[PDB]
C-alpha cells in the first residue's frame, strides 16, 4: 500500500515546486517577457548600462531596435 | 616475477582501493605526454580571442598580416571546425 | 517584487521541511511494515502541523549550567545558513547568479560546524561536550573530500557559475562521466548531514544525541529543521550536479518539474539508505575517509584533470 | 542590496522563530528543573573537564589538508591557460604532494587515530 | 588613503597589542596572532585588487598558505605545553627559569 | 543611505577585533575573530575580490574551526572565562570604540587626520578605477596564473606543506 | 627522531635561509624565513623535554610576531611604492617596521629576552644550530636594505645589543646561557657596522660563526652545561681544555688572536666615518665579555678544580663520536690574523 | 638579492611577478602600468643613491597614480565648497547633476 | 603643471548610435565584416596615439559608417533582424545557439540582396 506515501511526498513536491516557477516567472514578468540577462562579466554589465541609457526609462529589458535610430 | 604478479594479486585484494587509486593516478600522469591530442588543446586555448587583436600600422611589405579581415590569407582555424 | 520572491523562496522550503518529517515516518514505517502517520487528517497530512504547534508550545528549557548567548546563536546560524545555502541554486533560473555559487554553497556547508560546536559545548554536558567534538570531527574530515569531488566534478563544468552546470550537462548525465565520483560524493554527503548509515553523532547508546540533547521545544526544533533542510539542499545539489535535466528557455516550468522530481528521488534514497544499513562507528567513520575515500578522492581528481588536457575537450571557460 | 537583502531577511525570519521558541511557551521555574542529566542521572562534576584526546592529530591534518585544498582551488581557471604542458606537470605534483602527505600521515601511524 | 585603509592598519595595530600584551592565555594570544593574518591579509587584497597587479592577486594565498602552518603549529605546541602542565594559562610557564 | 557600506563594513570589522583582541574567553574572541572575517569578506567582495573574499570565507572558517578544537579540548578548564568575568576587558573594549571613533569624526572634520600616515575621511568609493574586464574576470585569472606563472610559489609552497605535516607528525609524536 | 627525517629537517632549514638570501621578491623572502621557522622547531623537540618545550613555546612566539611585523613592513612598502623587489624602501616606518621585525629574529633589542632563554631550554646541538645558523637570513635581508635604516635606529639598537650581552653574561653559570649572552654581545658587534658598510659585517659574522662551531663543538666534546661540569673536564680532557681557554681567549678579541680581528676593522671602518666616540663604547664594553671569558678560563683550564672519585673510570673510555671539522674549526678561529688583507674576498 | 642565482645560472625565479609591468595573464595591465613603465625605464643602469633623485618626478607621478593622494584631497575640497555654498546656498547643480 | 585639453563640447557631439544589446549581438559579423576599416583605424589610433582626444574624428568616423550600415538593413530585410534580435533577447546570456533559424533567415537576404 505504497500509494499511502503519495500524498507525503505530493505536497511536498508541490512545496518545491513553487521555488520553481516563482522565480523563472517574476524574471519574465519583471524583465518585460524576457528572461534576466545575467552578467558574469564586466562586458556584460557594460551592455546592459547602455541599454538601460538607451532605453531612456531606466529600464535595461526595454528594446528598441532599428525604429528608434534614423 | 611470481612475487611481483603475486604481490599484484594480494594488493587488488587485501586492498582493492588502492591499488585502484594507484592504477588511475599512474595514468593520470603517463597519458598526456603519450596522448596525441594535447598539442590540440592547446591550439583550442590559443584560439579564443579574450582580448581585441589590436591591427598593425599598414606600411607595406607584409604579405603575411591580411589587408581585410575576410582576406584568405593569415591564421586560420579550419581544424577547429573539423574538430 | 524582489523580497517577495525571497518568501517565496523561504517559505515553501519551511513547507517542504515539515512535510519531509511525515514522508521520512511514512516511508521509514513502510520499508518496515509500519502503516506511518494516518491519523492526524487525511493519509497523515496534517500530523507535521500538530507536532510544530507541540514543539512551539513546548516549554523550551534554559539549561542553568550554561550561557545563554551561544544557546539561542547556535540555532539561529544553523537554520539561517540553512536556509540562506539554498539561494543560489540553478532553477531554471536561479535566484541569484553568483559567479561563483558552488564554492558560494561549498563554504556555506563548511558552517554547520558553527553551530555544532556551540550547542555542543554551551549545553554543558557530557554527552553534548563527546558528540560536539565527534561530529565536528565527522563533518570538517568529510568536507575535504566534498571539495576535490566538487573540483574534480567541475574541472569538465568549467567555472564556478553554477547556472552554467545545466549547460554542461545538457545531453548526458553528468553521471555517466564520474559515476566512480558521484559515488564517494553522496557517501559523504550522507555523512555531512550525520545520518543513520553515518550519523554517529545521536548513538542512542554512548551518545543518546550528541548536539540536540538539552536543546528543548523551539531552538531544539531549529537545529531539525537546518538538518531536514540540508538534505533536501544537498540532495538537489546532488541532483543537479550529476542526474542533469532538459531546460527550454521558452519553457522553464520542464526543468522545474524535472529537477524537484530528482530531489525527491534523492531524498528518498537517503531514507532507503537510512532504514537498512547499521550505524558506523567513528573508528571505522574516520577509516572509512581516511585510509579509503580520500586516496581515491585524490587519484580520480588527477584522472579528471588530465583528462580533458589529453582529449583537448577543456570546457568553456565564459 | 539584492543578496544582502536574502541575507537580511533570513537572518530576521530566524531570530523571529527563535523569538517565539524562548518567549511564547510558560515555564513554572522551579529550581530541580536546573539539575544537569546523563541517561537518568547527571553530569556528575564534569562536561567542562580539559578532554584527553588522541584525534588531536586527525584534527590538525584536516587543517593542514585544507591549505593544500585552497591551494588547488584555482585548477577550473588555471585550465584556461596556454601553457597547458606546465599547468599540467605542476598541478600533478600538487596532487602529487597531497598523496605524498597522506602516506607519510599513513605509515608513521599519524592518520592512524592515534590511541 | 581613503577609511578602508585606515581600519585594517587599525585593526592591525590593535591585534599587535592583543597578541602582544599577553592577559593570561596562550591560546587566545595565538588566536590574536591568526586575526593578524586575518588583517593583513585583507590589507594585502586591497592593494592588488586596487591597482590591477593580476600576477599579485596569487599572493594572498600563498600569504594565506604559510600563515595558517604557523597556527597549524602554534595550536600544536599548545597541546604539548598543556597536557604535561595541564592548562594554556601562561603564568606557570616558568620552569625554564635560569 | 546605503552608500556608507563600504565604510561600515570595515567599522564593524574594527570593532569586533578589538574585541577578539580584547582578551575575553577564547571563544568569544575567536567570535570577534568570526564576526570580523564575515565583515571584511564583504570588504574584499565589494571591491571585485569574489574568489579571495569566499576562499578566505571558507579556509579561515575552518581554521578558527581547528583553534576551536583545541578550545573545548586543550583550553577549558572547570570554570571557563566569560566575556564579562575580568573587569579590565570592559576597559579595553570601551578604548577600542573611542579611538577609531574620534579618529574618524576628525577625518569627518578635517579629512587631514595625522595618525601615523596620511589619510583623507573623504568615504572609499573613490578610489574604485573605471575600465572594463572583457569576459574574464581579473581576480580569477590572476590566481589562476599560479600555475603558469607561479613556478616556484607552488614549489615552495608544496615543500613546506609536506614539512609542516612531518613537524606536525614530530612534535605531536609523543615519543 | 628518524635519522632521515632528521636529515629532511636539516636541509629545510637550510634551504628556507638559502631562499632568504637568494630570493629577489619580497614574499619569498618571508616564505624562507617561515620555512626555517617550521623546520626548526621540530629539531628543538628532539629530546623532548619540558624545557625543551618551553624553550621551543618562546622561540615560536617571538619568531611568529617578528615575521608577521616582516609581512607588515612587506604590505606598506608594497603600498607606498608598489614594487616587490627588495631595495631601500620608500617609506620610513615599513623601513623601521622591518628593522625591529628582524631584531626580534635575531635579538639585538630589548627583543632578546628570548634567546638566554630558549638556549638554555635546548640541547648544545640545537644550540649551535640556533646560534649559528639562524643569523644568516635575517643579517642577509639587513645587507640587502643598507640603503635605507635609520642610522640613529641600528647604532643604538646595537648599542644595547652589545650592552646587555656583556651585563647579562656575569651572572649566568650554565654555559649556554654565557654563549647567548656572547652571541648577543657579537650580534651588537655586527649590527653595529652593518649601516657603514655591509662587508665588515659580513666578515665579523664569518668570524663569529667560525668561534661558534669552535666553541659548541668543544663543548660537546666534553659533555658540560654548567661551569662546574666543564671545571671537572680538566681531567679528562686536557687538549680539549687547553684548546678550551685559547678559543676563550679569541673570545675577547685579544691579539694576535682571530677574534681581535673583527673588532679592528668595524673601529677602523667606524673612525674613518667620524664616529669616534660610538667606538670607544664596544670598546670598553667588551672587557664586559672578556670578564666572565676568563672565569670560564678559570673554571676549565688555569686553575685545577677538584675531580670526582668515579670519574676516574671515564678514563678508561674514550670520544667515539668524532665530530668532524673540529682541528681546522678551532684553527681558523686563532689564527688568520696575518691573513685579514683577505676581507677585500668578500668585498 | 644577496646571491643573485637568478641572472648567473639564467633563469626567472621570482622577478615575473616583482613589477606589474611585467607580461601579465592575457595582457591585462596594471593601473599605473605607464607611470612604472616610465619610473624603471627612467632609473636602469644609474644608481639608486643617483637615480631616486633624477628620476623623482615620474616616482611621484606614478606614487599619486597608486594612492591618488593629492587628487582624492583635491576632490575633497572641492566637494567641502560645493557643501559649504549649497548649504548658504546661491546656486543650483545642473540638470547633469540630477538626472 | 599643465590644465587641460578637454575638446569642446560641440566637439563631443554625435549621433549617438541608439540601439539594444540584442540588436548590437544580431548584427555583429556582418557588421563588423562590412564595417571593420573605419573601427580598425579607430581604435589603431586609440592603441597608437594612448590619447581619445587625437581620435574623436575616427569616432564621428565609426559611428557614422555603422549608421550607414544600419540605414542600409534597415532598407532591406529587417523582419529577419526584427525575428532574430527579439529572439536574441529572450536569450538570458543573448545566445546565438537557440536561433539559427531565423540566422538563416537573416543570413539569406543581407547575402542575395546586401
Ligand atoms: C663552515 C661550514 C661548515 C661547518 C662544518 C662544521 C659545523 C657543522 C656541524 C658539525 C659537523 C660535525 C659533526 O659531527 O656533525 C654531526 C653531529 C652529530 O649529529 P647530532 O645531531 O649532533 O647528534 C645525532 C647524531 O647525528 C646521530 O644520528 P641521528 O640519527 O640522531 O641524526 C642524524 C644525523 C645525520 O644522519 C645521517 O645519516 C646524515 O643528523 C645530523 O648529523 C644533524 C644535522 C641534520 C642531518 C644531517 C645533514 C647535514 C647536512 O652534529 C653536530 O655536530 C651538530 C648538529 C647539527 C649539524 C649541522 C649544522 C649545520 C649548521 C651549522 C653552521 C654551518 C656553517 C654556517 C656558515
Ligand atoms: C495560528 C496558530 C496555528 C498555526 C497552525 C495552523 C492552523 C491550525 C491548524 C489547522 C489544521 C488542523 C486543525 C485541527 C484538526 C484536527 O484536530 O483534526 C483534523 C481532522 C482529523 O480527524 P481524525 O482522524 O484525527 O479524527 C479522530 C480519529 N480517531 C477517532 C480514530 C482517533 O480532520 C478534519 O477535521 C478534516 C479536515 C482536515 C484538513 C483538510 C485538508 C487536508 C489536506 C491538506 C493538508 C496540508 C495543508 C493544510
Ligand atoms: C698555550 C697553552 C694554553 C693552556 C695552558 C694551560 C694548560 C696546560 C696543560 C694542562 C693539562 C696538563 C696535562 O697533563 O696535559 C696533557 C696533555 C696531553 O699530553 P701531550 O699529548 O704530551 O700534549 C702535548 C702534545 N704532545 O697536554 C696538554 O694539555 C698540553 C697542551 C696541549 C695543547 C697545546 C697548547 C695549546 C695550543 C692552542
Amino acid at each position: 500500500m505504497w500509494f499511502e506515501i503519495l500524498p507525503g511526498i505530493a505536497v511536498m513536491a508541490a512545496c518545491l515546486f513553487i521555488p520553481g516557477m516563482a522565480t523563472a516567472h517574476i524574471h519574465k514578468f519583471t524583465n518585460g517577457g524576457k528572461e534576466k540577462r545575467v552578467a558574469h562579466f564586466s562586458y556584460q554589465w557594460n551592455l546592459m548600462e547602455r541599454d538601460r541609457c538607451i532605453s531612456g526609462v531606466n529600464r535595461y529589458h526595454v528594446t528598441k531596435g532599428l525604429e528608434n535610430i534614423d | 616475477a611470481g612475487r611481483i604478479a603475486s604481490f599484484l594479486k594480494n594488493a587488488w585484494a587485501k586492498e582493492p582501493v588502492l591499488v585502484a587509486s594507484f592504477a588511475i593516478g599512474g595514468l593520470a600522469i603517463i597519458l598526456p605526454s603519450l596522448s596525441p591530442y594535447t598539442n590540440y588543446a592547446i591550439r583550442i586555448n590559443r584560439a579564443t580571442p579574450y582580448n581585441y587583436p589590436v591591427p598593425l600600422r599598414d606600411d607595406g611589405n607584409m604579405p603575411d598580416v591580411p589587408s581585410h579581415p575576410q582576406d584568405p590569407q593569415g591564421p586560420s582555424l579550419e581544424w577547429l571546425k573539423n574538430l | 517584487m524582489f523580497m517577495i520572491n525571497i518568501l517565496s523562496l523561504i517559505i515553501p522550503i519551511l513547507l517542504a521541511v515539515a512535510f519531509l518529517t511525515l514522508v521520512e515516518r511514512k516511508v521509514l514505517g513502510y520499508m518496515q511494515l509500519r502503516k506511518g502517520p494516518n491519523v492526524v487528517g487525511p493519509y497523515g497530512l496534517l500530523q507535521p502541523i500538530a507536532d510544530a504547534l507541540k514543539l512551539v508550545t513546548k516549554e523550551p528549557l534554559r539549561p542553568g549550567t550554561s550561557s545563554i548567548s551561544m544557546f539561542i546563536i547556535a540555532p539561529i546560524l544553523g537554520l539561517s545558513l540553512a536556509l540562506t545555502m539554498w539561494v543560489p541554486l540553478p532553477m531554471p533560473y536561479p535566484l541569484i547568479n553568483m559567479n561563483l555559487g558552488v564554492l558560494f554553497m561549498l563554504a556555506m556547508s563548511s558552517l554547520a560546524v558553527y553551530s555544532i560546536l556551540w550547542s555542543g559545548w554551551a549545553s554543558n554536558s557530557k554527552y553534548a561536550l563527546i558528540g560536539a567534538l565527534r561530529a565536528v570531527a565527522q563533518t570538517i574530515s568529510y568536507e575535504v573530500t566534498l571539495a576535490i569531488i566538487l573540483l574534480s566534478v567541475l574541472l569538465m563544468n568549467g567555472s564556478y557559475t553554477l547556472s552554467t552546470l545545466i549547460t554542461t550537462q545538457e545531453h548526458i548525465w553528468m553521471i555517466f562521466t564520474s559515476w566512480p565520483l558521484a559515488m564517494m560524493w553522496f557517501i559523504s554527503t550522507l555523512a555531512e548531514t550525520n545520518r543513520a548509515p553515518f550519523d554517529l553523532t545521536e548513538g542512542e547508546s554512548e551518545l543518546v544525541s550528541g548536539f540536540n540533547v538539552e536543546y528543548a521545544a523551539g531552538p531544539f526544533a531549529m537545529f531539525f529543521m537546518a538538518e531536514y533542510a540540508n538534505i533536501i539542499m544537498m540532495n538537489a545539489f546532488t541532483a543537479i550536479l550529476f542526474l542533469g535535466a532538459s531546460h527550454d528557455p521558452h519553457t522553464p516550468e520542464l526543468y522545474t518539474i524535472n529537477f524537484v522530481l530528482k530531489t525527491l528521488a534523492l531524498t528518498i534514497t537517503f531514507l532507503w539508505i537510512r532504514a537498512s544499513y547499521p550505524r558506523f562507528r567513528y573508528d571505522q567513520l574516520m577509516h572509512l575517509l581516511w585510509k579509503s575515500f580520500l586516496p581515491l578522492t585524490l587519484a580520480l581528481c588527477m584522472w579528471h584533470i588530465s583528462l580533458p588536457i589529453m582529449t583537448a575537450s577543456i570546457p568553456p571557460q565564459s | 542590496m539584492n543578496i544582502m537583502l536574502t541575507l537580511l531577511t533570513n537572518v530576521t525570519l530566524a531570530s523571529l522563530l527563535v523569538l517565539i521558541a524562548f518567549w511564547l511557551p510558560q515555564l513554572n521555574a522551579y529550581s530541580e528543573k536546573t539539575s544537569p542529566y546523563e541517561c537518568g542521572f547527571d553530569p556528575m562534576g564534569s562536561a567542562r573537564l580539559p578532554f584527553s584526546m588522541k584525534f588531536f592529530l586527525v584534527a590538525i591534518t584536516f587543517l593542514l589538508f585544507d591549505l593544500e585544498i585552497a591551494l588547488l582551488l584555482p585548477l577550473p581557471w588555471a585550465s584556461q591557460t596556454n601553457n597547458l604542458k606546465t599547468m599540467l606537470t605542476m598541478a600533478l605534483f600538487l596532487l602529487i604532494l597531497l598523496a605524498a602527505s597522506l602516506a607519510y600521515e599513513w605509515t608513521q601511524k599519524g592518520l592512524e587515530w592515534a590511541e | 588613503m581613503p577609511l578602508v585603509y585606515m581600519n585594517i592598519i587599525m585593526a592591525f595595530a590593535i591585534a599587535l597589542a592583543g597578541l602582544l600584551m599577553y592577559r593570561s592565555h596562550l591560546m587566545s594570544s595565538l588566536l590574536c596572532l591568526e586575526g593578524m593574518m586575518l588583517s593583513l591579509f585583507i590589507m594585502s587584497t586591497l592593494i592588488i585588487l586596487n591597482t590591477h597587479f593580476t600576477l599579485a592577486n596569487m599572493m594572498p594565498i600563498i600569504l594565506l598558505v604559510f600563515a595558517a602552518c604557523e597556527a597549524a603549529l602554534g595550536l600544536s605546541l599548545l597541546v604539548m605545553v598543556s597536557n604535561t602542565y595541564g592548562t594554556d594559562y601562561v603564568q606557570n610557564l616558568n620552569l625554564l627559569q635560569c | 543611505m546605503t552608500m556608507y557600506i563600504a565604510f561600515i563594513l570595515s567599522t564593524i570589522f574594527v570593532i569586533g577585533f578589538v574585541g577578539f583582541s580584547s582578551k575575553p574567553s577564547p571563544i568569544y574572541g575567536g567570535l570577534g575573530l568570526i564576526v570580523s572575517g564575515g565583515v571584511g569578506c564583504g570588504i574584499v567582495l565589494n571591491f571585485g575580490g569574489s574568489f579571495l573574499g569566499l576562499m578566505v570565507f571558507l579556509i579561515y572558517l575552518g581554521g578558527m574551526l581547528v583553534v576551536f578544537g583545541y578550545t573545548t579540548a586543550m583550553a577549558t578548564e572547570m570554570y571557563p572565562e566569560v566575556w564579562v568575568s575580568n573587569k579590565t576587558v570592559f576597559g579595553a573594549f570601551v578604548s577600542g570604540l573611542m579611538m577609531e571613533f574620534c579618529m574618524v569624526y576628525y577625518a569627518l572634520k578635517e579629512e587631514e587626520v595625522e595618525i601615523i600616515f596620511k589619510f583623507n575621511g573623504l568615504g572609499d568609493w573613490v578610489i574604485y578605477d573605471t575600465g572594463d574586464s572583457g569576459f574574464f574576470s581579473e581576480e580569477a585569472m590572476g590566481i589562476a596564473a599560479l600555475y603558469s606563472y607561479g613556478t616556484w610559489l607552488v614549489i615552495v609552497t608544496g615543500w613546506s606543506l609536506l614539512i609542516g605535516v612531518v613537524v606536525i607528525m614530530e612534535i605531536t609524536r609523543g615519543n | 627522531m628518524n635519522p632521515i627525517i632528521y636529515t629532511t629537517l636539516i636541509m629545510t632549514v637550510m634551504s628556507g635561509t638559502m631562499l632568504v638570501m637568494i630570493s629577489s621578491h619580497w614574499l619569498l623572502i618571508w616564505i624562507g624565513f617561515e620555512m626555517n621557522l617550521l623546520a626548526m622547531i621540530p629539531v628543538l623537540m628532539k629530546n623532548f623535554n619540558p624545557r625543551a618545550t618551553e624553550a621551543a613555546t618562546k622561540y615560536f612566539l617571538t619568531q611568529a610576531t617578528a615575521s608577521m611585523m616582516l609581512m607588515m613592513a612587506i604590505i606598506i612598502n608594497l603600498l607606498y611604492s608598489g614594487q616587490w623587489t627588495i631595495t631601500k624602501m620608500f617609506n620610513p616606518v615599513a623601513m623601521t617596521m622591518m628593522t625591529m621585525a628582524l631584531a626580534m629574529k635575531l635579538g639585538l633589542s630589548p627583543f632578546h629576552f628570548w634567546v638566554p632563554e630558549v638556549t638554555q631550554g635546548i640541547s648544545l646541538q640545537a644550540g649551535l644550530l640556533l646560534l649559528t645558523w639562524q643569523k644568516l637570513a635575517p643579517l642577509s635581508v639587513l645587507c640587502q636594505i643598507s640603503q635605507s635604516i635609520n642610522p640613529n635606529l641600528m647604532l643604538t639598537m646595537a648599542m644595547l645589543s652589545i650592552l646587555i650581552g656583556g651585563w647579562g653574561g656575569l651572572n649566568q653559570t650554565q654555559l649556554r646561557k654565557i654563549m647567548a649572552y656572547s652571541s648577543i654581545a657579537h650580534m651588537g658587534w655586527m649590527t653595529a657596522v652593518l649601516p657603514y658598510n655591509t662587508t665588515m659585517t659580513i666578515l665579523n659574522l664569518l668570524i663569529y660563526i667560525t668561534m661558534t662551531l669552535a666553541m659548541f663543538m668543544l663543548l660537546i666534546h666534553s659533555s658540560a652545561t654548567t661551569t662546574l661540569s666543564l671545571s671537572h673536564t680538566w681531567n679528562k680532557m686536557p687538549v680539549i681544555t687547553s684548546l678550551m681557554m685559547v678559543t676563550l681567549l679569541s673570545m675577547g678579541g685579544l691579539p694576535p688572536l682571530s677574534g681581535f680581528m673583527p673588532k679592528w676593522m668595524i673601529i677602523q671602518e667606524m673612525t674613518k666615518n667620524e664616529s669616534i666616540i660610538m667606538p670607544t663604547l664596544m670598546a670598553m664594553t667588551a672587557l664586559l665579555n672578556l670578564y666572565f671569558y676568563m672565569r670560564l678560563a678559570y673554571s676549565s683550564s688555569l686553575t685545577m678544580f677538584p675531580s670526582t672519585n668515579n670519574m676516574k673510570m671515564k678514563w678508561q673510555f674514550e670520544h667515539t663520536k668524532q665530530m668532524k671539522l673540529l682541528p681546522t674549526m678551532i684553527v681558523l678561529s686563532t689564527l688568520v690574523l696575518p691573513m685579514t688583507p683577505a676581507l677585500s674576498s668578500l668585498n | 638579492p644577496f646571491f643573485d642565482v637568478q641572472k648567473r645560472l639564467g633563469l626567472d625565479l621570482d622577478r615575473w611577478m616583482t613589477i606589474q609591468s611585467a607580461e601579465q595573464p592575457h595582457k591585462i595591465p596594471g593601473r599605473c602600468h605607464a607611470f612604472e613603465k616610465e619610473w624603471i625605464e627612467c632609473a636602469h643602469g644609474i644608481g639608486g643613491i643617483r637615480a631616486e633623485k633624477e628620476c623623482k618626478i615620474e616616482f611621484d607621478d606614478f606614487v599619486e597614480c597608486l594612492l591618488r593622494q593629492k587628487t582624492m584631497k583635491r576632490l575633497s575640497a572641492i566637494k567641502r565648497q560645493r557643501d559649504k555654498l549649497i548649504k548658504e546656498g546661491k546656486y543650483t547643480p545642473p540638470p547633469h547633476h540630477l538626472g | 603643471p599643465g590644465i587641460v585639453e578637454l575638446p569642446t563640447l560641440e566637439d563631443l557631439k554625435v549621433q549617438e548610435v541608439k540601439v539594444s544589446s540584442s540588436v548590437l549581438k544580431a548584427a555583429a559579423h556582418h557588421y563588423g565584416a562590412q564595417c571593420d576599416k573605419p573601427n580598425k583605424e579607430f581604435m589603431l589610433c586609440r592603441w597608437e596615439e594612448k590619447d581619445p582626444r587625437r581620435c574623436l574624428e575616427e569616432g564621428k568616423l565609426v559611428n557614422q559608417c555603422a549608421l550607414d550600415f544600419f540605414r542600409q538593413i534597415k532598407r532591406h530585410c529587417a523582419e529577419p533582424f526584427t525575428e532574430y534580435w527579439t529572439c536574441i533577447d529572450y536569450s538570458g546570456l543573448q545566445l546565438f545557439r537557440h536561433c539559427r533559424k531565423q540566422q538563416a533567415k537573416f543570413d539569406e537576404c543581407v547575402l542575395d540582396k546586401l
